[PDB]
RNA sequence: UGGG
């Protein structure tokens, strides 16, 4: 759930380079800040960094 | 870490997190209300108390769970392990490539020397076999060679022979005293399930044989070889660093 | 043995294992920039690994700086082989193509006929051959034992998966039919809710500190168990009693389905829609027939006065054009009449669409 | 006599030497007494169902006046036996019902009922039943549930070992324990004053818990003193004398008698002149005043003409006082003794520690002191006073506690209220001050009078009463607001916490386990066992010191050999032998009776506290004819030693010398030749043993092992023997005979043998008929043999042909050498069977179907598979073959053309289904066995469902069918003498069918009578045996109980064979575990002069270390065991004559002196001795008992009897170079056993495995690839052997990179060698962790 | 529960 723990936007996104709400799927989209929320691309390994 | 049978598990120390920002949440939606001032004591008491189980679990007020009862966990016993740095970090990692077999003892194999179970092997050392599968020509894609090395092919046999010759291996045993309880010896392909261990060389580890078990390593690179084969051979160093008497003498 | 709660812990569950892709190309003697451009491949690869995407949008969206096509095409080709007989590559011919490369590269009738099917006329083939017969010049039953390789030679991928993740829905809601009547008795149940609060009861006198604790350890710990209890309790009480309403509102046993207004059902409680809408969303339910409590609050107006929403439609639109076309009609407008004789008022026109929807052949069976 | 119809076929050889009184008793019978005791009526109120019954009923509302009065109890028949309900994985147990009436009392009327309402009672919970050979069946587990070892509720006075605060000081406390409820303590600090502890709470003093029964400080010290009577008055001032309470004094004046000198200043306190004043009579006598300024007064003296009055008790006065008291007028004033010698004043300085005298106050201040919340209101006062103290609910003595407590208290009666009155803790205290003041003794511990067993009656009685007690709290809400309910005693009882709560302890609990299935012997002494664990328990680690140590109480009760040795020692114990159980829970041992100068033959069971009064006779002693004893000084035990005694001063006999010894230690012969420890390990690796394809009898033996094996239940015992009729591998019956017969329904017994099944530890037992055909039975036979099992007698192990000498250094410390002769006679070989199971669940997809084979899988595996995905019985599965086959439907497939071109080429499923099947594991290889599969009710089974049911109604319809056939069997032999009786037909009668028409009409009394008898016997037993045969079909199939989300259940059975290797940890029951060096052939073995080679050899070096006689006179006694067996075969080669082989045998068993043991030939007429020594052609069982055991002279008499040399030594050649060995060689036959660790399971060799998600790490466990573990200690060595890199690998790149994983694997792969170490993982873990805390820690730059 |  947004603004809870282990949410998505904030911590990093949950499944590979995808992004919330169908948007910037992959690959080309790197910086970025997704339509609904603050979700971005990233190798999802940044759990454990942020 | 969601099961199957029990949906998403939850771990001990997660609660603590919901129920510092639930009281929180209470404590700021009550706080701006203008109530009286008993109500919002009660809540920077209970907020107190909140965080400080969070932090420090043992003392104060030993929060238990309803389902699993117990002091559960808090940071300072989650630093690492029992509280140490022993389990899961300074000497508590798991490495690869270990032991778990039983010791027997043959009248041959050279001091320097030890037999090693043919089964045991083929897995130890498949990098370097497919290394040389790779190397000879006889395979292309590192799947074709798995296959030849699920296939057990006999010239895969031959390679392994090659690769084993002067290979060390290091043996070492589960409650490691003195140093000599950890060497490394050569080893020789042996028939059985089993690993043949010199008879003189017993003595050092101080046991006996009714079937214990025991812990073998693979040395990588290089230098780790180097290091094997010129301080762990039990050929090199004989005379105990302890008495000065000489020990591997025979009974 | 059983040491004492058990283990119960975190675990680090070691599954993963979606691609290994990565790990294969991890281990191929690339130079510089192929390692790169495979990473970029391996990006757009499907779950199936039939149809990726579009070759042009890889290139167009490498940041090429030259670079050409040539040599990640190269690294393409050079993949496909590395793969589990294949990956990706789309176009539907690429697949089979490669997996007939490598597999055999001889039999009686692998490759002669093999060139012509994968290059063209597959698609027109695929249904039956007939006159194609005549087009490949193959007499009679010399080509049996080229399709019969063919149907060996299968989704691409698909064959490590190890998602044991099956979904199971498992106990939830229950209801049953005895003595004239088909109704649920709740049939979960636990009762760890209702034996933890009489069971913490205990707990909280026994902290054995001395210090009393009066004031935090007992208010507090109080609070939380009537907070709890009294929020399972109310949680279970309130699917029990959709659960009753549900049951006895609508029959399952009887053919077809009652259409309910969420307000109907919300209306009997007097409770708010939302309230019990979102009740229903994540709660099934689990009788003796099929396997949701979703589905069986369908709500539709049929569009007719005599009769039922959807739901009863729908299958029974199925249980018509089931058994039908004893030539080859492949006709929805006839199945509209058919299910207008009956007093439906279906439209005819949108008839097929929802005919067709949900596996149907229609129309495309014609 | 000697007969038992096994034993005729082989006799084993006793050596005797001491008769034995009583027989052997069931030995598993307390543990089924337990059982019988739990389910009974009775009257008495005795532990069970009607105790907690009688306990919490009468039930009754608060002011509602109704009450429930239930009336006994009844238990239903079983729904299943228990085979099927074992095989179909469901929990045996049996319905409950007990009745209970509902009574409403009349509205605003005394002592009145409007209306009574009697009604059946509704069915609650399910207890389950102890099968006979002495399991609970629950889930298809044996569960057997050890008894439990604590301290007996009472009183306990300890003296704490005297060392607290190191003054040297003693300390003596005490504590009274109830059975429930909370427990009080009394203490002394070294204060010198007493102080009470409840419930482990704050320290106070005896005073203020004293004051709140009501005594006053007068009535406190005048009930709790004696006060010495004082009178001063007309300036007289004199006193009572005491002589015999004053002995020592100090005399600081001289004393005067009558105007006759006393006791001159400074005389003698000796008893010269304590006895010279003591035989005159002298009244009081004056004495000076300084003797008064020391006395205490007792009680409270006021002054009669004013109300004042001074303080209250423990007050000195002065001389100024003695003006007030004497112008007062008082005349005596009481006062206490005031004479420290062996007693002292005590509970004065508790009275001045406290201010509180009242009965209010002091409960305001206990109710406070205990509670740290809410301030007394004076209610909870008293209710925590009545509540918590003595009360008819929560505090409960009852037999052990009032029997015990007044046993301490020296009081005459047994019996009392299960409360403690108000005199009762004062004599507690009056005796607890009297061990301070030098009378009386302190109780030990570790002494086990005081240490009582629970067993699974009463614990599952208190289950059940916490149960019954949890729901009366719900019934009683209800009955408040309910008024008038019709049918109360149906809606009002809830049974989910009674089987929540029986179904709770049975089913997980720390004292209920599953129960060993290897061997019987380790079935029986896990069914017996003791242990100090349990819900009041001792845990572990703490309390482990005396606890453990060996007391004289342990002689005849348990065995102090068995027990686990590190972690568990003193705790875990067995049972002796002949030991059993009290009424009251205590254990007792027999003792025979000796009266005069005779020994009478009765027996006596005795307690710890009975047996140490009296004398026992040592076990070993001599005896004459008459019962006289040979010797007058006699070796005896009085009290806790050991000494000589004469032969009148003897109370009774130690009977057998076998009662210090329990069951498992009991088959070790030459026990005395053994060390203690090593015996205590030969006890423990002997019930390891894992059972082989045959069992072959041991030479060497006991005697014991038949009733071990006939009481462990695994055997078929034969009961109503008879002529056998049928005999067969599954089935055995026997007709019984008509001496012993229940008239009606005829009948005969039915056996269905076990075959191969899995085990708990997945070995396989069976079972094999012993008899062949025309042979009777008699009650208390062996029909067959279970695992490990020859005849009846108990073989756990194979013997071997020991020779012990060292060959070519390939024996090292106690390893061992076995030849290929043991691998090629298949001997000690084994056979396991794995459970393999499938489960076909409904998903949100909706259901999975299980058929039509596999999807994406060539005909390979395709052929195996059939009936719905299932193998065929008898297929050798190898591999990861897929042995059932399952189809999961995903749905997500919606549109574009591609889903319509894959469709159009393969179509069907076109990949909408996971391949997900059974998918056996690697490293298993074996065939099937059995397919267990279950199924659902309407859920249209189908499949080979159908088969195993015909399987079944044929088995029942074909076994079932022998019992009619025997019906109108004799059915049509009675009609047959009616109608032979009279117009008799001869054949021709018999050729007609439908009985010849009834043979028309014949006689009219026949007609009318015997004629309607007959066709009502074929009627009433047709369409009975066709209802009952009907009703057993409808018993076959049924729909089986599942869970609501599980569709289908697939079970199916593997078998995988084990053989001898150089694995080996094998075993003997001396201690002796060695390992397989080498197997060498035949022809390296050594051999003796004629040709034959022995087949195993072991290693002499460990002879005199670990201290084992019993191992070599083992292998003499063997050689002059099989030594006579070959003789008897030699001869028997020869065809000899039954008259000089009946010489030879009876000559053979007749040897030696005494041995009290009668058997000869010249009985058998004929046959059955070539049958005896057909069976001992192999060898001779001869049976050496536990403390009676032979000697040399009769081992090198009854060995020179088989011509072998005296000396036990044979010259041997070598197999090789054929030359003698120096010196001769010890050859024997010694009993060989396999252990069940083998190295099939304990190899690995991890290469890469799987990773876990946090750390980075491996796993440690064995299938799932554990990288075992490498500890701090090898990190240690590693610095001391200065190596970096080695240790920088395995620290690193092996387990924390995740980079040093793949560029270390792909410079490996390429042979480039290299290091390129990386950055642990774990360590940012607790960089992390570390952030997570307000502490900062950061690297630099 | 069990092995060193």
């Amino acid at each position: 759930e947004r603004d809870g723990l282990f949410c998505a936007r904030i911590f990093g996104p949950v499944k590979d380079y995808e992004c919330l709400c169908g948007k910037y799927k992959r690959l080309k989209h790197r910086g970025v800040i997704c339509e609904k929320c603050g979700v971005e691309v990233t190798q999802t390994k940044v759990r454990r960094e942020r | 870490v969601p099961l199957d049978g029990g949906r998403f598990a939850t771990s001990d120390l997660n609660d603590l997190y919901r129920r510092v920002i639930n009281r929180n949440n209470r404590l700021k939606r009550l706080l701006d209300l203008a109530a009286p001032d008993i109500i919002v004591r009660n809540e920077k008491r209970m907020l107190q108390e909140a965080v400080d189980a969070l932090l420090d679990n043992g003392r104060r007020g030993r929060a238990i769970t309803g389902s699993n009862k117990r002091p559960l966990k808090s940071l300072a016993d989650m630093i690492k392990g029992k509280q140490g740095r022993f389990r899961q970090n300074l000497l508590g990692k798991r490495v690869d490539y270990s032991g778990r077999s039983v010791i027997t003892v043959g009248p041959y194999l050279r001091l320097h020397q030890c037999g090693l179970p043919k089964k045991m092997a083929l897995e130890l050392f498949k990098p370097f076999i497919y290394g040389k599968l790779e190397l000879r020509g006889l395979a292309t894609t590192i799947k074709a060679a798995k296959k030849m090395v699920e296939r057990e092919e006999a010239v895969v046999w031959d390679i392994l022979d090659e690769v084993i010759r002067e290979h060390p291996v290091l043996l070492n045993r589960a409650p490691t005293l003195h140093r000599l309880g950890i060497q490394a010896f050569e080893p020789v392909l042996i028939e059985g399930k089993a690993i043949q261990l010199h008879p003189l060389v017993c003595a050092a580890y101080n046991a006996d044989f009714d079937g214990d078990q025991m812990a073998v390593h693979v040395p990588l690179t290089l230098e780790a070889q180097l290091e094997a084969r010129a301080l762990m051979m039990s050929t090199n160093n004989i005379l105990s660093p302890a008495n000065g008497e000489p020990i591997i003498v025979p009974s | 043995y059983q040491d004492d709660e058990l283990p119960v812990y975190q675990g680090e569950t070691t599954q993963t294992l979606q691609d290994y892709l990565m790990w294969q190309v991890e281990l191929t003697p690339f130079t510089d920039t192929d390692r790169a451009i495979a990473t970029s491949i391996v990006d757009a690869v499907d779950d199936t690994g039939y149809l990726t995407i579009q070759i042009e949008d890889i290139v167009d969206s490498i940041g090429d700086d030259e670079i050409g096509l040539e040599e990640v095409e190269a690294v393409l080709k050079r993949i496909q082989r590395f793969d589990p007989v294949g990956v990706a590559a789309k176009d539907l011919r690429d697949c089979l193509l490669i997996q007939l490369s490598q597999f055999a590269k001889e039999t009686p009738w692998l490759e002669e006929a093999r060139l012509i099917i994968s290059d063209h006329l597959d698609l027109l083939a695929n249904h039956d051959f007939r006159t194609l017969m005549r087009v490949t010049r193959l007499k009679e039953e010399v080509l049996k034992e080229a399709v019969n390789l063919i149907q060996s030679l299968d989704x691409x991928x698909x064959x490590x998966x190890x998602x044991x993740x099956x979904x199971x829905x498992x106990x939830x809601x229950x209801x049953x039919x005895x003595x004239x009547x088909x109704x649920x008795x709740x049939x979960s149940i636990p009762r760890l809710k209702i034996n933890q609060q009489y069971a913490a009861m205990g707990n909280s006198a026994r902290n054995d500190a001395d210090g009393q604790f009066i004031r935090s350890n007992l208010q507090e710990a109080r609070w939380l168990i009537k907070s709890l209890e009294s929020a399972n309790d109310t949680l279970l009480r309130v699917s029990r009693c959709i659960v009753e309403q549900q049951q006895a509102f609508f029959e399952q046993g009887e053919e077809y389905m009652k259409p309910m207004v969420l307000a109907d059902i919300a209306q009997a409680v007097e409770m708010h829609e939302s309230t019990i809408s979102r009740v229903t969303t994540q709660k099934y339910l689990h009788s003796p027939r099929g396997i949701x409590x979703x589905x069986x609050x369908x709500x539709x107006x049929x569009x007719x006065x005599x009769x039922a929403s959807s739901t009863a439609i729908r299958a029974l639109v199925k249980k018509l054009i089931a058994a039908e076309n004893p030539a080859k009609p492949l006709s929805d407008s006839k199945l509209t009449s058919m299910l207008s004789e009956q007093g439906i008022m279906v439209a005819r026109r949108t008839v097929a669409k929802y005919r067709e929807s949900l596996s149907i052949p229609p129309s495309n069976q014609r | 006599m000697v007969y038992s119809y096994t034993e005729k076929k082989r006799i084993r050889k006793d050596f005797g030497k001491r008769p034995q009184v009583l027989d052997v008793p069931y030995l598993l019978s307390i543990q089924l007494d337990s059982f019988q005791k739990f389910i009974e009526q009775d009257p008495e109120g005795q532990y069970g169902l009607e105790a907690a019954f009688r306990s919490v009923f009468p039930i009754q509302s608060y002011s509602g006046n109704s009450e429930l009065q239930y009336v006994s109890y009844r238990l239903g028949e079983p729904v299943f036996d228990v085979q099927e309900c074992q095989i179909r994985g469901v929990t045996y147990s049996a319905p409950l019902r007990v009745k209970l009436r509902l009574v409403i009392y009349e509205r605003e009327a005394p002592e009145g009922t409007v209306k009574d309402i009697k009604e059946q009672e509704v069915y609650m919970g399910e207890i389950p039943l102890m099968t006979d050979n002495g399991t609970f069946v629950i889930n298809g587990t044996e569960r057997v549930i050890v008894s439990q070892l604590h301290r007996s509720p009472g009183v306990f006075f300890d003296s704490d070992k005297g060392k607290t605060h190191s003054s040297g000081k003693v300390l003596y406390n005490a504590r009274i324990i109830p059975y429930r409820g909370s427990w009080l303590d009394f203490e002394f600090d070294p204060k010198d004053n007493l102080f009470v502890r409840i419930d482990r709470r704050r320290k106070l003093p005896a005073t203020i818990i004293l004051r709140a029964l009501n005594y006053t400080t007068e009535q406190i010290l005048d009930l709790f003193f004696e006060k010495v009577i004082f009178e001063i008055r007309d300036n007289k001032l004199q006193m009572e004398l005491v002589p015999e309470r004053l002995r020592g004094e100090t005399a600081s004046f001289d004393i005067e008698a009558n105007g006759k000198v006393y006791v001159e200043k400074g005389r003698r306190i000796t008893a010269r002149h304590i006895r010279q004043l003591e035989k005159d009579d002298v009244k009081l006598i004056e004495v000076p005043v300084e003797y008064i300024a020391g006395k205490v007064v007792a009680k409270d003296y006021i002054d009669e003409s004013t109300g004042e009055l001074i303080c209250a008790a423990n007050m000195e006065l002065s001389l100024d006082l003695l003006a007030k008291l004497s112008q007062s007028g008082h005349k005596r004033i009481e006062t206490l003794f005031t004479n420290d010698l062996d007693h002292g004043p005590y509970i004065s300085e508790t009275l001045r520690v406290d201010p509180t005298n009242d009965r209010l106050s002091a409960l305001v201040e206990i109710y406070r002191m205990m509670r740290p919340g809410e301030p007394p209101t004076r209610e909870a006062a008293e209710s925590l006073f009545e509540n918590l103290f003595f009360s008819e609910d929560r505090y409960d003595l009852s037999a052990v506690g009032r029997m015990k407590f007044n046993r301490s208290l020296l009081r005459e009666e047994i019996e009392g209220s299960g409360i403690l009155s108000k005199d009762d803790i004062i004599d507690v205290m009056k005796k607890l001050i009297d061990i301070r003041n030098g009378k009386g003794e302190v109780d030990d511990i570790d002494h086990l009078g005081n240490r009582r067993i629970r067993s699974v009656g009463e614990m599952a009685e208190n289950q059940f009463r916490v149960g019954l007690v949890r729901v009366e709290r719900a019934v009683k809400e209800r009955l408040s607001l309910g008024d008038l309910d019709t049918l109360m005693p149906q809606d009002m009882i809830n049974a989910k916490p009674i089987s929540a709560a029986v179904k709770e302890f049975f089913g997980s609990s720390q004292l209920s386990q599953f129960m060993d299935q290897n061997n019987p012997l380790s079935e029986i002494t896990h069914k017996r066992r003791i242990s100090a664990l349990g819900p009041g328990g001792l845990t572990r680690e703490r309390a482990g010191f005396e606890v453990r140590d060996v007391h004289p109480t342990h002689y005849g009760r348990v065995c102090p050999i068995e027990t686990p040795e590190g972690p568990n020692i003193g705790l875990i114990n067995s049972l002796s032998v002949y030991a059993q159980t009290n009424e009251y829970g205590f254990l007792e041992t027999p003792y025979r009776k000796v009266t005069d100068g005779v020994v009478t033959d009765e027996i006596h069971y005795l307690s710890a506290i009975e047996e140490g009064n009296y004398v026992i006779a040592q076990a070993n002693s001599n005896l004459d004819e008459e019962g006289h004893f040979v010797e007058d000084l006699v070796t005896c035990r009085s009290k806790g030693e050991s000494s000589l005694f004469s032969r009148d001063q003897v109370d009774y006999m130690d009977v057998s010398t076998q009662q210090v010894v329990s069951v498992g230690a009991s088959l070790i012969p030459f026990l005395e030749h053994d060390d203690a420890n090593r015996a205590l390990m030969g006890a423990n690796m002997q019930r390891q043993a894992v059972p082989t394809l045959r069992a072959d009898k041991p030479l060497v033996g006991t005697g014991m092992e038949r009733a071990v094996a006939v009481d462990s239940g695994v055997t078929a015992v034969a009961k109503r023997g008879g002529v056998v009729q049928y005999v067969d591998a599954s089935r055995i019956v026997i007709k019984v005979n008509e001496d012993e017969m229940y008239p009606g329904e005829a009948g005969i017994d039915i056996y269905n043998l076990t075959k191969y099944t899995r085990s708990n530890q997945n070995t396989c037992i069976n079972q094999m008929p012993c008899v062949s055909l025309g042979e009777p039975v008699e009650r208390g036979d062996v029909l067959a043999d279970g695992p490990s099992t020859d005849l009846g007698e108990l073989a756990l192990g194979q013997n071997m042909r020991v020779a012990f000498m060292p060959w070519n250094g390939y024996n090292f410390e106690d390893s061992i050498l076995v030849s290929e002769r043991v691998v090629q006679e298949d001997r000690f070989t084994t056979i396991h069977i794995q459970e393999l199971a499938c489960v076909s669940r409904d998903t949100k997809l909706g259901p999975e179907e299980i058929t039509a084979d596999i999807p994406n899988v060539g005909e390979a595996a395709l052929s195996k598979l059939d009936e719905s995905g299932i193998v065929y019985i008898g297929a050798e599965v190898t591999g990861g073959d897929i042995l059932v086959g399952k189809v999961t439907p995903k749905g997500e497939t919606q549109l574009t053309p591609e889903e319509k071109l894959l469709r159009a080429i393969f179509g069907e499923k076109a990949s909408d289904v996971k391949d997900s099947s059974l998918r056996v594991p690697n490293g298993v290889s074996g065939t099937v066995i059995d397919v267990q599969v279950f199924t659902r009710d309407g859920v249209e089974k189908d499949k080979r469902a159908l088969e195993i049911e015909e399987m079944q109604l044929k088995q029942a319809k074909k076994d079932l069918s022998e019992e009619l056939q025997i019906l109108e069997a004799g059915l049509f032999s009675r009609i047959r003498a009616v109608l032979v009786a009279g117009g008799v037909e001869a054949e021709k009668l018999d050729k007609l069918p439908r009985d010849r028409w009834l043979e028309l009409g014949l006689t009219d009394e026949e007609k009318q009578n015997q004629l309607e008898q007959l066709a009502e016997q074929y009627d009433e037993l047709k369409h009975e045996f066709e209802k009952k045969l009907e009703a057993k079909r409808r018993k076959i199939t049924q729909g089986d109980d599942l869970a609501p989300g599980v569709l289908k259940i697939v079970k199916v059975y593997l078998a995988v064979k084990r053989r001898i290797q150089p694995g080996d940890k094998m075993a003997g029951r001396h201690g002796n575990k060695g390992v397989i060096s080498k197997i060498n052939p035949i022809e390296d073995m050594p051999y003796d002069e004629n040709g034959t080679p022995v087949d195993i050899v072991l290693n002499p070096l460990g002879v005199p270390s670990r201290m084992n006689i019993g191992q070599i006179l083992e292998t003499h006694l063997g050689m002059a065991a099989k030594g006579i067996g070959d003789k008897i075969n030699a001869m028997l080669k020869q065809q000899q004559e039954v008259a000089k082989l009946r010489e030879f045998i009876q000559r053979a068993y007749d040897l030696g002196a005494d041995v009290r043991q009668k058997v000869d030939l010249s009985t058998f007429s004929d046959e059955e001795v070539m049958r005896l020594a057909e069976n001992l052609r192999k060898g001779m069982p001869i049976a050496t008992p536990v403390f009676d055991g032979a000697k040399e002279a009769e081992i090198k008499e009854l060995l020179k009897l088989g011509d072998l040399p005296t000396s036990g030594q044979i010259r041997l050649y070598d197999g090789r170079t054929g030359e003698q060995f120096e010196r001769p060689v010890t050859v024997g036959y010694m009993y060989m056993l396999k252990l069940n660790h083998l190295v099939d399971d304990k190899m690995h060799a991890r290469s890469t495995g799987s990773y876990s998600l946090v750390t980075q790490q491996p796993l440690g466990g064995k299938a799932q690839f554990g990288g075992q573990r490498f500890g701090e200690m090898e990190v240690w060595a590693l610095e001391a052997y200065g190596a970096a890199y080695t240790l920088q690998e395995m620290l690193t790149v092996k387990s924390d990179d995740v980079n040093g994983r793949t560029k270390m694997y792909k410079n490996i792969v390429d042979g480039n060698h290299q290091m390129e170490p990386g950055m642990p993982e774990s360590f940012n873990v607790l960089l992390k962790e570390i952030r997570s805390l307000g502490i900062n820690i950061e690297l630099e730059d």
